[PDB]
């Protein structure tokens, strides 16, 4: 089961966010973004993603 | 900054396909920068890459991808899939808002409470004799007056 972090929007299967530490994770989220290359990605810069991986845009 | 390409996929297969492409990208070190599967776009995902052939290559062997539109998508046309901010952000108890969509459209109300976790706002309508709290989606309101 894939939960999004409300604070930095990373997606994680576990019970705390592995990027910011938050426990505030939601099973409820929409719009999957995957950032492969943080340095080169205009998506990443636009959403302010710093770490390669799965993110949700809308965390609800 | 790569360019944005639309990739045709089987309906219902957007996220699953993004994820399979991502797996292959990682295995072969493909120069794909990002991938985006908006929940509001059905049958297409977007892949950010330096050029179109890098996407054509990445989708080979991927069962549910059907091809890459040749014409790149300007960045502005994906930006509206990219806004992480709850529509309720900035609303405070006492603010005055208008409902702009849905059954309560045109009606004005006072903010009781925001739930940014769910992007909802609890409101009391201005004209109501009985002030019952109504919770509306954050997108359906617009601020008229701060308190
Ligand atoms: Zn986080």
């Amino acid at each position: 089961s894939e939960k999004a972090c409300r604070h930095c929007h990373y997606i994680t299967s576990e019970d705390r966010c592995p990027v910011c530490g938050s426990r505030d994770l939601s099973e409820e989220w929409f719009d999957l973004v995957i950032i492969v290359d943080v340095e080169n990605s205009e998506i990443a810069k636009k959403i302010g993603a710093k770490v390669p991986g799965k993110y949700a845009i809308r965390v609800r | 900054a790569g360019k944005i390409f639309a990739v045709r996929v089987t309906h219902g297969q957007e996220e699953t396909t993004a994820k399979l492409i991502y797996s292959k990208v990682r295995t072969y070190n493909l120069p794909i920068y990002a991938i985006l599967a908006p929940s509001r776009v059905k049958g297409y995902i977007f892949v950010e890459a330096p050029n179109k052939g890098v996407v054509d290559e990445a989708i080979r062997g991927i069962r549910h991808a059907r091809g890459v539109l040749p014409g790149e998508v300007p960045f502005k046309e994906i930006e509206h899939f990219l806004e992480e901010k709850p529509a309720v952000s900035g609303l405070e108890p006492g603010d005055l808002v208008e409902v702009i969509a849905g059954p309560f459209k045109g009606q004005k109300a006072k903010v009781v409470k925001i739930d940014e976790s769910k992007d909802e706002v609890v409101v009391q309508f201005i004209d109501a004799i009985v002030p019952i709290p109504v919770t509306i989606k954050g997108d359906y309101v617009r601020l008229i007056s701060k308190l």
